[PDB]
RNA sequence: GGCGCGCGCC
RNA sequence: GGCGCGCGCCAAAAAUUUUAAAAAAAA
């Protein structure tokens, strides 16, 4: 169980600065600085930086959350230059390549002593304030470096970054991993369960933490809405921070009345941002076309000057000076500089690399001034704009479509002021008919959501803790921050299980057997009842009386609309979807674009409204039917439907009436009449029940039926308890390590054998399979080209419609490739492991065989980039992966005893590394 | 004669159980009888022609309530042989004579099979309101076992 | 209470011995049953007339000119047969009619509502698919169900008849190809090729010129010409720009005619050039093990792709002397 | 015996408020004065006379019915109420212009088709049920019949 | 493309797409024109042109209407 | 349809 | 002047190319 103590601390408006620590350690304020500073900076320094400052002075480690155009990495910045000060070798890791190389730039023009360590380059090795990318750093971790020996300090930049859900557990890893005398500084974005991520490194080293948490910007900023359809914009959130409802209602009335009923939108908005002197803008839409598209529609405007231009043109030639003749002259790069000339730039994530690193210079000097790009660019460093414009407002993330998380949306508005240039920057939100207020309202008044861990095994993590001694995967299951996360949540469930059974133990009814037995046999009746109304509703009973005139009652769980005339009736894949006729409340109306059809008011005048439901939604369908207009889009006909229903209803005083299911419907199958007959003795033993016939009883029932809801959450707490006491994981790690055994990796004993050794080093890729393959021989028979092509199978990670033509010499072996993918998926699949092999077996994608078969023999980059419809930067980025896990592979096949294998590889890598695909940065 | 009653119930559910066609649901509040009740029971049987033409045929009706409507400001008791619907037991008054069937007619293609026939005013063809006297020329004027008129 | 209840079940009894030999038809139709409302006495022979006329308009569209009619509506479960009188022996005949003898439906019209049992036939469970069902028109605005919110002809591409014989009915920043899948020209001159496919020499004015000044100024140039101002007002609590370089050069309608061409303006109908279509009058106008424990057995960890500061970013930064911010910030 | 009987039945039907509202004009009754029958003749008429009734069915003719190798005139026949042998119930289209030839020759090709759809007789009303008569009379007579 | 297009007919057999384009991008700008391919791959009797504008297909018929190309009238049609 | 070329008839 | 027949011509004829999206990243 967690063992730490939170204290607050005394401190200046703004920030809340908080130290977590060992339960039996007791506080004593930090000494004050002593000597000299590490570094002293020209402008005034905030709070809550100089608080960063004091507690990296004591050797404590920190955790600092604040918005990223706060200056976060101040403290960073005096954190190195107090560790090389000392001759303490420190440590920066970064999440993406591109930040890293910034980030490399920015911290050897300031200290000339950097170098760098990712997984394309190695600059400077033997430095003393060493910038890499965590992949690297649990390489080295696992592979028992001694360059960690003398590190003073780690520089965690942007933590936040470890929910990714894909690679998010390498933080994990590398945190848990780390010796006990290393401090730490982590920089994160604005998160709400700080003070959990700080208990948690407490905790696992045993030394404090401290939290500095502040919610301050330099610029204020100004929100507004365009609503598709209308003109103007409205001020939704002042700069003074409050929300104005008034005019978002407003907008929000626009927008429905256009959807009731310049050329383009985005080109509309751009003119009046240069007509009105916005002019540095970000334009933000989350695909790699729209933002190509809305560049090319400003064809018509012009934003730099003939000195700009010359600046321009002399920067790009610099840049692309580095390149070869037919390089130079592709397409891609040649149709982009017009673009610039007149100050327009599109940066996604399938432009050449050297295409999005020159825009990103020319924008940090500022020739650009509007900036088509993804979320991509949201995270460059100090790169700011005094305006941010959302096109869209729905991005689709790993799994699915969705509207976008406020998080994000509070990140991505972090990008809209720079200090002192601009005094208040303004950013732009479009939204369309499919946005509705429940949206609008939370994504403008939401907060940043909280940092949870997304921990979970893989093989290469099993197999590399198998292979050192003095451990075991059990104890990094055991200290993983899902376990702490889960821990955290036990007294909430104690306290819980507590109140409810003091609850249960406090309304006591007077009568307690026979009223239980009243309660009893009165829920069993409503069961029988149920399964009647379920035996109505079958496919061949219900259609035919399901007519557009059709009176029927409609309810769900717990919420009923009434009596509604059935309108129409579909099919859909089997499940039928009956469109019928309710009456609805305007608040349910007015969020109908994403919102399912709420019941109205009764004490209040509602609309006549269609709503589609499911057969499993009906009650009773009443054999009365109606004289429908047949003609329901203006609002007078569907109240003169409510009115008929209205005179149907007091024509029949006690009650409509209901088909009846025996013999109306015409079902003749035994079950209903023995339902039938078990409702009849039910209800007869209810009503000779003493009890029953005893009126003024509702009460008592009401009291049973409460007494039942505490008894259920009792029961559902304690299930709870029960289960949130062992580890979450344990099975999965059980399973992998039987998967692991049978295949022929570990023994009897949990001992790593030669092939599980081997299967160690690789990890990129998949590792079982590409070790079964090496092993059985399946590369002994392929050509180096063949090699290559084949390897190109594990490293494509993008869907595509298009499919390939394999000729006879890459398809050949994708047979084999996919049988042995087959085994394996088989032998996990037995084990008892939740693992589909049609889905594990489609995620090989061998789309780029042919195009890499080609590139591997002397050909051109325009020439491939003709065989393929996926953009030309994922081809680089498949081509880099491929180099990387061929020398991966190379070293592995060195360790198995084998040669061939070695030049075989060695082969692979020395014709597939040539050309711009491989053109060293420009920022180092 | 316990068996008999038994017998009797028996035959009695067993006719019953198709007799729910003629079955008016009870517990409608219809009074003024000349005017609140029903119309018509249109039995659509399985003919292509019915099938199709359903909806004309269901105009037809509403046709025929609003012109009645329409025209009301601008009798035929029923014949011996006028049934009345079986209410299902679920102040008879006005819920008496309303739920009264006169005439019972299955049109084939080319004769009208019909039971029940139709009411008349005190044996008055040619008063009552719903006869079509057809056009002919009475050329014998003589009746066959009488003296001719 | 038997006597009545068979009086009361005789009107569903159809006497035996009709012989019957196309059900489809050789059948009854609906067996309407008048009651004691006045809406129903007063408009007897108007209803029978109404079913005699609905066979006879049957039989002038079915029988004469569309000829098809080939139903598959099977009786839905809720169907009855009408009992009958045994006055003959049961055979195929018989049970044939029994067949055509099937009550499918049920109505108890009253003013204005009716209480219908016994539904409607099915075909394929889908009333587009079905006879006598009428879908009204309505909104279909939700769009969210209830019960679960997260649910060969050319003409018109149907595959069952022709297209001659069916009544009924983005793009990558470096491919600028839209206008260079051919060829590129420009407005206002006149091409070589045209000139003599046209059958017009260069002594003879293009001929088309003349009918444009008849016109005028062609619109489909001056959009392009066209910054649009656009209007809109930041709602808190037009003098469109014309770009006057881009105008076309038309010779003889708004530039000087040139010199030696003869003014054939009284040839194919025209008129001379007006002030108005000149040039200057509509342009000017617009326990963790230590170290050296992990690294047992395994490949120890190398550097790879060693390199050097190209230097690249210094040249390119030394370039970088000025700059708006850098012109600014100083 | 069980003549007089049938006699007394067929007496029981043609009393004027159990058959009258049966006599439509289209109702298909039969007609046969004694040893002499008409066939099947519709009727077409009724009404009192200063009390006697009288229906006008529309019969072939040579009054006296038609020979068979003639063919019949087809003309109406103002016959009594009582001479009527069966009320049958199969109400026919009428034209309403039964003047003109064509129309009563097309009525007795209708007729002709109507007898042959039913091979075996044609039916007919039961008073018992069908004409709801209700006399405690009526029903000594029947069981007199079955016995 | 409905209201962007303009149908022409009454064509001289050689005349091919470059021609048409060249004609008619005079009158507005024009994005493609494609001699129609007969199933045997030759022209076909008549031609399609594609104009950026909306407000240019009006102004081309006025103005693009029994020219003499080729010693051959031209008849035009909307869509 | 006519420019009409050409031939024939009244 | 009137009428008939062999026929080039433009005049005018139709014509009118059918089949669902999506961000980022590395040992
Ligand atoms: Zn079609």
């Amino acid at each position: 169980m967690p063992r730490v103590k939170v204290q607050s601390v005394e401190t200046v408006e703004g920030c809340t600065h908080e130290v977590a620590l060992p339960a039996e350690e007791d506080y004593l304020p930090l000494k004050p600085r002593v000597g000299k500073a590490a570094k002293e900076y020209p402008f005034i320094l905030d709070a809550f930086q100089r608080e960063a400052i004091q507690c990296v002075d004591n050797n404590q480690s920190v955790l600092v959350s604040a918005h990223t155009s706060a200056g976060k990495t101040v403290c960073a910045e005096y954190a190195i230059a107090l560790a090389l000060r000392e001759k303490q070798r420190v440590i920066f890791t970064s999440p993406i390549k591109a930040l890293s190389n910034q980030k490399y730039r920015e911290m050897y023009e300031e200290f000339q002593d950097v170098g760098l360590m990712t997984g394309d380059v190695t600059i400077n090795p033997t430095a003393s304030c060493l910038v890499m990318t965590t992949e690297i750093l649990r390489s080295m971790l696992y592979r028992g470096s001694e360059v960690m020996r003398e590190v003073a300090w780690v520089i965690f930049d942007e933590i936040h970054y470890m929910r990714d859900s894909e690679r998010g557990v390498v933080w994990e890893e590398t945190i848990i991993l780390l010796p006990d005398n290393v401090h730490y500084v982590f920089l994160s974005a604005t998160i709400p369960n700080a003070r959990q991520f700080a208990e948690w490194i407490c905790h696992l080293h045993k030394q404090p933490c401290h939290v500095i948490y502040t919610d301050y910007r330099p610029t204020p900023l100004q929100h507004y809405i365009f609503p598709a359809g209308g003109d103007g914009l409205h001020l939704v959130v002042d700069e003074n921070g409050d929300f104005r409802e008034d005019n978002f209602n407003t907008a929000m009335q626009v927008l429905r009345d256009a959807g009731d009923l310049g050329p383009s939108n985005v080109f509309k908005i751009v003119k009046m941002i240069m007509e009105r002197n916005f002019q540095p803008v970000i334009i933000f839409s989350f695909s790699k076309k729209d933002c190509e598209a809305y560049a090319l529609q400003m064809t018509k405007l012009d934003f730099n000057t003939d000195e700009e231009k010359k600046m321009v043109e002399e920067v790009f030639s610099n840049a692309i000076d580095c390149l070869s003749d037919e390089d130079k002259k592709l397409p891609q790069v040649e149709h982009v500089l017009p673009l610039l000339k007149r100050g327009i730039g599109i940066h996604h994530g399938g432009l050449l690399p050297i295409l999005k690193e020159t825009i990103e210079i020319l924008f940090s000097e500022g020739l650009i001034k509007a900036l088509f790009a993804t979320e991509t660019f949201a995270m460059g460093i100090n790169m700011p704009a005094r305006t941010v414009l959302f096109t869209n407002a729905r991005k689709f993330d790993g799994k699915d479509f969705r509207w976008i998380s406020s998080g994000e949306y509070i990140q991505m508005s972090g990008r809209a002021g720079r200090r002192g240039m601009d005094d208040r920057g303004i950013v732009i939100l479009m939204v369309d008919e499919k946005m509705s207020p429940t949206i609008g309202k939370q994504l403008l008044k939401g907060s940043a959501d909280p940092l949870n861990s997304a921990f979970h095994l893989t093989y290469n993590m099993v197999l590399n803790l198998l292979r050192v001694e003095e451990i075991n995967p059990e104890y990094m299951l055991e200290k993983s921050f899902y376990q702490f996360q889960h821990y955290r949540a036990i007294p909430g469930v104690v306290e819980k299980v507590k109140n409810s059974e003091e609850q249960y133990n406090k309304i006591v009814i007077p009568n307690e057997e026979s009223v239980v037995i009243y309660y009893k046999i009165r829920q069993q009746l409503a069961k029988l009842g149920k399964e009647i109304e379920e035996y109505i509703h079958k496919p061949k009973y219900c259609l035919p009386f399901l007519q557009p005139g059709r009176l029927v009652k409609v309810k769900n769980e717990g919420d009923d609309f009434g009596w509604g005339v059935v309108v129409n009736f579909s099919k859909k894949s089997p499940l039928y979807v009956v469109e019928v006729l309710l009456r609805c409340s305007k608040e349910s109306l007015k969020n109908s674009a994403t919102e399912a059809a709420k019941p109205a008011k009764p004490d209040e005048k509602g609309e006549m409204q269609v709503v589609p439901v499911l057969v499993h939604l009906l009650s009773a369908i009443s054999s009365v039917r109606l004289y429908i207009p047949k003609d329901l889009r203006p609002v007078d006909n569907r109240q003169s439907v409510l009115k008929s229903i209205q005179e149907v209803q007091k024509r029949f005083p006690d009650g409509i009436p209901l088909l009846d299911p025996i013999d109306d419907m015409g079902i003749q199958d035994q079950g209903l009449k023995k339902v039938i007959q078990k409702v009849e003795a039910f209800e007869h033993r209810m009503y000779s029940h003493p009890l029953h016939n005893d009126p003024n009883l509702e009460t008592v029932y009401t009291l049973c039926e409460k007494k039942a809801q505490i008894a259920i959450d009792i029961k559902s707490a304690k299930r709870e308890l029960k289960k949130a006491r062992t580890v979450l994981q344990m099975d999965e790690l059980k399973c992998r390590k039987r998967v692991l055994r049978r295949l022929g990796f570990a023994t009897s004993s949990d001992v790593i054998e030669m092939k599980g050794r081997v299967a160690c080093e690789i990890s990129s890729a998949d590792e079982l399979l590409l070790t079964e393959m090496m092993f059985n021989g399946l590369f002994n028979d392929l050509s180096a080209e063949q090699a290559t092509a084949l390897l190109s199978c594990f490293v494509f990670q993008e869907n595509s419609s298009e499919m390939p033509k394999l000729t006879e010499q890459l398809a050949g072996p994708l047979r084999q490739m996919q049988e042995c993918a087959k085994r394996i998926a088989k032998v996990s699949a037995e084990a008892k492991l939740e693992i589909d092999e049609e889905t594990y077996l489609s995620s090989f994608k061998p789309h780029l065989m042919d195009v890499v078969y080609t590139w591997a023999t002397g050909a051109t980059f325009a020439h491939i980039c003709k065989m393929t419809d996926v953009f030309e930067g994922s081809i680089i980025r498949c081509m880099r992966r491929l180099e990387e896990l061929l020398r991966q592979m190379c070293q592995a096949a060195k360790a198995i005893g084998n040669t061939e294998l070695e030049n075989k590889f060695a082969e692979g890598i020395t014709k597939i590394k040539r050309d711009i695909v491989f053109a060293a940065s420009l920022y180092l | 004669c316990e068996e008999t009653i038994e017998q009797l119930r028996a035959e009695n559910q067993e006719l019953k159980r198709k007799l729910n066609i003629l079955t008016r649901p009870s517990g409608i509040l219809v009074n003024d009888t000349k005017l609140d009740g029903p119309i018509l029971q249109i039995l659509f049987m399985n003919n292509a022609i019915s099938k199709q033409y359903h909806q004309e045929i269901e105009e037809f009706v509403s046709n025929l309530v609003k012109r009645f409507e329409e025209q009301q400001k601008n009798n035929l008791l029923p014949q011996p042989s006028s049934i009345v619907l079986e209410e299902d037991h679920k102040a008879i008054k006005n819920n008496k004579e309303a739920f009264s069937v006169v005439g019972s007619v299955l049109y084939f293609t080319n004769f009208c099979l019909d039971k029940l026939g139709q009411p008349l005013l005190n044996e008055n063809p040619q008063l009552s309101e719903g006869w079509e006297i057809p056009k002919y020329h009475q050329v014998f004027s003589h009746i066959v076992s009488l003296e001719g008129q | 209470e038997n006597q009545e209840l068979k009086r009361k079940l005789n009107i569903l009894t159809r006497p035996s011995g009709i012989l019957v030999n196309d059900t489809k038809l050789d059948g009854p139709i609906l067996q309407i049953l008048f009651m004691n409302n006045a809406i129903s006495k007063q408009y007897h022979q108007e209803i029978e007339e109404f079913v005699s006329n609905l066979v006879k308009r049957f039989e002038e569209q079915q029988k004469n000119d569309v000829e098809k009619t080939s139903f598959n509506l099977l009786p839905q479960p809720s169907s009855i047969v009408l009992e009958e009188d045994h006055k003959v022996e049961e055979s195929c005949a018989i049970k044939n009619n029994k067949e055509a003898f099937s009550v499918v439906g049920s109505v108890l019209y009253f003013t204005n509502f009716c209480l219908d049992k016994l539904g409607q036939p099915l075909l394929n469970e889908n009333p587009q698919l079905s006879e006598g069902w009428e879908i009204p028109k309505y909104h279909q605005v939700f769009s969210h169900i209830v019960s679960l919110e997260g649910q060969h002809c050319f003409n018109c591409g149907s595959e069952e008849h022709q297209m001659k014989d069916c009544p009924m009915p983005q793009q990558r920043y470096h491919a600028e190809e839209v206008e260079e899948r051919f060829g590129r020209f420009k407005p206002g001159v006149i091409s070589e090729e045209l000139q003599d496919a046209l059958g017009v020499t260069d002594k003879s004015l293009p001929p088309f010129i003349y009918r444009m000044r008849q016109l005028g100024y062609p619109p489909g140039w001056l959009k392009e010409a066209e910054l649009e101002n656009s209007g809109l007002a930041l709602y808190d609590g037009k003098s469109v720009t014309y770009d006057l370089s881009k105008l076309v050069n038309y010779p003889g309608f708004n530039i000087s005619t040139p010199r030696g061409i003869p003014d054939e303006w009284r040839i194919f109908g025209s008129i001379p050039m007006q002030a108005c279509q000149q040039k200057d009058v509509f342009a000017n106008y617009l326990p963790i093990p230590d170290m050296s424990k992990f690294a047992t057995g395994i490949t120890p960890f190398e550097f790879e792709n060693m390199a050097e500061s190209t230097g690249m970013y210094l040249r390119i930064r030394s370039l970088l002397k000025n700059s708006p911010r850098n012109q600014q910030k100083n | 015996q069980l003549a007089k009987l049938g006699k007394e039945i067929e007496e029981y039907i043609h009393k004027p408020k159990y058959c009258l509202p049966f006599l439509q004009p289209g109702r298909l009754v039969k007609v046969k004065n004694e040893g002499d029958d008409f066939g099947w003749g519709v009727v077409v008429n009724f009404s009192k006379k200063s009390p006697l009734y009288v229906v006008e069915v529309l019969l072939r003719c040579s009054a006296k019915p038609a020979k068979p190798d003639e063919k019949g005139e087809m003309q109406v026949v103002p016959v009594l109420v009582h001479l009527l042998s069966a009320i049958s119930s199969v109400r026919l289209y009428i034209p309403k212009d039964l003047r003109p030839v064509d129309n009563r020759q097309s009525v007795l090709k209708s007729i002709q088709e109507v007898q042959k759809r039913f091979p075996d007789g044609i039916p007919l009303l039961d008073p018992i049920d069908d004409m709801g008569i209700q006399d405690q009379g009526l029903k000594k007579v029947i069981q007199k019949v079955e016995a | 493309e409905a209201d962007r297009t303009l149908f022409v007919g009454n064509l001289e057999t050689k005349v091919t797409e470059e021609l048409l384009f060249e004609l008619f991008h005079q009158a507005g700008p024009v994005i493609k024109v494609k001699i129609p391919k007969d199933k045997d791959g030759k022209p076909k009797q008549f031609a399609f042109v594609n104009f950026k504008h909306e407000v240019s297909v009006p102004y081309a018929m006025n103005l693009l209407n029994g020219i003499k190309l080729y010693g051959r009238p031209i008849k035009i049609q909307f869509r």
